[PDB]
């Protein structure tokens, strides 16, 4: 039994255009443990970007954060790329702009 | 509070170039404390509270132990792989730990899984192990068979680990046992035509745990509410959510603090 | 189980010495200690697992290697005097938990800044008192091993040619023969008692043997009296009326 | 620091019961572990303990309290071939053995009886040479040690003749000192009073 990453995208602060913040990328849930994530902006990837070191949940599932700083805007999209072995082709999640 | 610490192992056979075939992270509450894997082979902190406080021969020592223990569960996998008749990539997991509740109860555990799933549990009030299967029933045995070692670990459960665990509390005491209190907004908005939706939302709350519900007036819980994870922001601090639509009023308690939202 | 060797050595000063450790029980952890008179075992080194090892309590002036489940080498560089002592080597199936260590035989290294002062015992037999086979019916032999350097002899009794065990007591340490010097040489004695019909049989042959552990033959010997190799030394007597 | 604590020696009489202590003083505990160490042998495993209690092996019991922080391991019927080292280990808060120095166990046999001598011997080959016998005396005579850096005086043993259920305490000593006799031998010891002198 194969679990596939749950993704979360979301910003540290209630989100405003204009106003710096913190994009996340929170990835768990997944089993196996190998899995590659990549932030995106308008669908290239980001280059400075931190993240946790692999966790371990107590239900024997992994978890990862991936952040980097950004400055929303109404033009710019951002996004979290995540490939594992559950997945035919790398998922990319799309940044709700809300909160 | 309610606090805990934890070390896990993870055993990958056949792992892929980058993935070890072995690594080992303990945690203290949500915080990683330690670390090992089978390509740095070595044990180090992962908070600067653990740093600042373990000499250098608590690293060296558990090193060696650890170094020991990536080839017993090598070794482990290997059979339990013989057992099932699998081939390929499989996994096998260990968490050993120990909580002190606030009202100063504890609890101890020590669990094995297979590719993800329980396999064997201990069960340290019992000294015996609860297998999910057949295979686990045959490690079960051998285990159950050596008195000294299901001693040895009730024991560590009950006074090694929450020894442990109460020093560290009070190596990082100034990071775990802080309180950053919730920000709680709620936001309203028609959405489908007819059908409003209520959000309740925190964050730059510690600790993460936090408790939220939705009451219809007077005090009823009611009735579909949706619940958001409890997120890490990256800062340290965390963020959640619960929603429902329709006097309603949004409830949360956090660290012994009960605050009301009237919608 | 698990076996050491050398278990005796004598070693000049400045050598180098390896002591072996193995093992055919697949222990994973595997351990060097030292002991001393007065002292609870030293740790020197161990080694959980093969490719890994550790230092232990007194790890100075010692080195070790584990390249194979199995084996266990201690190795001396430049061996010292305070070096002098008992190694025990011992394995458990694992280290750290509740499993048991099984220890080896294991060996006594003796390092001295001068090879001259090792001596082989002399070994006397001493007949049994007339008065006291008069007065208990019994007689009772006497061993003396004396003037042996260093300390580790084995004394037993042979009676037409079989040994013995019983009516038997041997002093368990030797004594100093000079107690304020540092490099006393030592005296054993032993005692074997039988009937007095049994001691008046005088086709009853009764030897004390002495099994010295001194020199080897890669040792240097220059001197004038014999080589202080390892050797049995024996005296013997035979029953009278 | 970390301190683990036993006696030194213990002495009991055969047949009885003797109980040897082990103290510690570690930041944690893992377990202790008893082993026995005959002299000039290596050690074996005789017992561990990690919860509060006593178990047994056959005439061997271990009890640990960890509250008070000891253990101790009982003898009972004790035989001579009990007499040995024992020795304490405790298991750290890291998972190390801490060993203590040790406890030497000596037995004083049941002497039914007694018939406390002191006889001379004679060297089987020539020459002069002479040694003292103080033999079959009561366990709780006590040989004290030598004077004269020329006398030698033994610690006593004990020799049980199995055949003939027999066991009996001796000392040795010998000088090679003019005026070295059998009669001065053991003077700095306190001897019966009914002790035969040929
Ligand atoms: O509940 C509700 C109140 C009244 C409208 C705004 N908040």
């Amino acid at each position: 039994i194969q679990r596939t990453p749950k993704i979360q995208v979301y910003s540290r602060h209630p989100a405003e255009n204009g106003k710096s913040n913190f994009l996340n990328c929170y990835v768990s849930g997944f089993h196996p443990s190998d899995i590659e994530v990549d932030l995106l902006k308008n669908g290239e990837r980001i280059e400075k970007v931190e993240h946790s070191d692999l966790s371990f949940s107590k239900d024997w599932s992994f978890y990862l954060l991936y952040y980097t700083e950004f400055t929303p805007t109404e033009k710019d999209e951002y996004a979290c790329r995540v490939n594992h072995v559950t997945l035919s082709q790398p998922k990319i999640v799309k940044w709700d702009r809300d909160m | 509070r309610t606090h805990s610490l934890r070390y896990f192992r993870l055993g990958v056979s056949d792992p892929i170039h980058g993935v070890p075939e072995f690594i080992s992270v303990g945690y203290v509450d949500s915080h990683p404390i330690t670390t090992y894997d089978s390509v740095t082979r070595q044990k180090e902190p992962r908070a600067p509270w653990m740093a600042e406080n373990l000499a250098p021969d608590h690293w060296e020592r558990y090193t060696q132990l650890l170094r020991g223990w990536q080839q017993m569960f090598k070794v482990e996998l290997k059979r339990l792989q013989r057992h099932y008749n699998h081939s390929g990539s499989h996994t096998y997991q260990r968490m050993i730990g120990c909580e002190l509740l606030e009202d100063g109860s504890t609890t101890g555990f020590l669990q094995y899984a297979y590719d993800g799933q329980d396999f064997l549990i201990f069960n340290k009030d019992t000294l015996s192990w609860l297998a999910v299967d057949n295979v686990a029933h045959t490690i079960k045995q051998a285990w159950e068979a050596n008195q000294h070692e299901l001693l040895y670990q009730k024991n560590w459960l009950e006074e090694e680990c929450i020894a442990w665990l109460k020093r560290f509390l009070e190596y990082g005491k100034d990071t775990l046992q802080r309180t950053e209190p919730p920000l709680v907004r709620v936001n309203r908005k028609e959405t489908f035509p007819g059908v409003t939706a209520l959000f309740c939302k925190a964050h730059g709350f510690y600790p993460p745990e936090i408790y939220m519900t939705w009451m219809k007036n007077g005090e009823e819980i009611v009735q579909e509410i949706d619940y958001g994870d409890i997120l890490p922001s990256g800062d340290g601090t965390y963020q959640a959510w619960a929603s429902i639509e329709l006097l309603y009023s949004c409830h949360v308690e956090h660290s012994g603090v009960h605050m009301v939202l009237q919608v | 189980g698990i076996t050491q060797a050398p278990t005796s050595q004598i070693l000049a000063a400045g050598r180098r010495m390896t002591l072996r450790c193995t093992q055919d029980m697949r222990h994973n952890a595997m351990y060097w200690y030292r002991q001393d008179l007065g002292l609870g075992l030293r740790l020197i080194h161990y080694s959980n697992t093969a490719g890994t090892t550790g230092k232990g309590e007194v790890p100075d002036g010692y080195s070790v290697s584990r390249a194979n489940t199995d084996d266990f080498p201690l190795t001396l560089a430049s061996a010292v005097p305070s070096q002098t002592s008992v190694y025990f080597c011992a394995s458990s199936e694992a280290g750290g938990n509740t499993g048991e260590l099984f220890f080896g035989e294991g060996s006594r290294l003796t390092v001295l800044e001068d090879l001259k002062n090792v001596f082989p015992p002399e070994v006397a037999v001493f007949e049994p008192s007339e008065a006291e086979i008069s007065h208990t019916q019994k007689a009772t032999l006497v061993c003396l091993a004396t003037g042996f350097y260093p300390d580790h002899v084995e004394l037993s009794w042979w009676v037409n040619g079989k040994e013995v065990h019983s009516g038997v007591c041997t002093d368990p340490q030797p004594l100093k023969e000079q107690p304020a010097l540092n490099d006393s040489r030592y005296a054993l004695s032993s005692r074997l008692r039988v009937s007095a019909t049994f001691w008046q049989n005088p086709r009853n042959h009764f030897r004390c043997q002495v099994q010295f552990y001194g020199l080897s033959e890669n040792d240097e010997w220059t001197q004038d009296r014999a080589k202080p190799v390892t050797q049995i030394v024996s005296a013997e007597a035979w029953g009278r009326a | 620091g970390q301190n683990i604590d036993q006696p030194t020696e213990m002495t009991a009489t055969e047949g009885a019961i003797v109980q040897i202590n082990c103290t510690y003083q570690t930041s944690g505990f893992n377990g202790l572990f008893w082993y026995q160490q005959h002299a000039g042998e290596a050690p074996t495993f005789l017992s561990y303990n990690v919860l509060d209690g006593l178990e047994e092996k056959g005439r061997f019991s271990s009890f640990l309290s960890r509250s008070k922080g000891y253990s101790y391991l009982l003898l009972k019927e004790l035989q001579m071939k009990d007499s040995a080292s024992y020795l304490c280990a405790v298991m750290d808060s890291n998972y190390q053995l801490i060993w203590g120095a040790g406890t030497k166990l000596i037995i004083k046999p049941d002497i039914q009886n007694p018939d406390p001598a002191v006889y001379q011997l004679r060297d089987s080959k020539s020459s002069d040479k002479s040694v003292c016998l103080f033999t079959d005396f009561d366990s709780q005579t006590n040989v004290s040690q030598s004077k004269d850096s020329d006398v030698y005086i033994t610690d006593k043993c004990v020799l049980d003749m199995r055949s003939m259920d027999f066991k009996s305490n001796s000392a040795v000593a010998w000088s090679n000192k003019s005026d070295f006799a059998c009669a001065n031998a053991f003077n700095n010891s306190i001897i019966p009073e009914d002790t035969f002198f040929p």
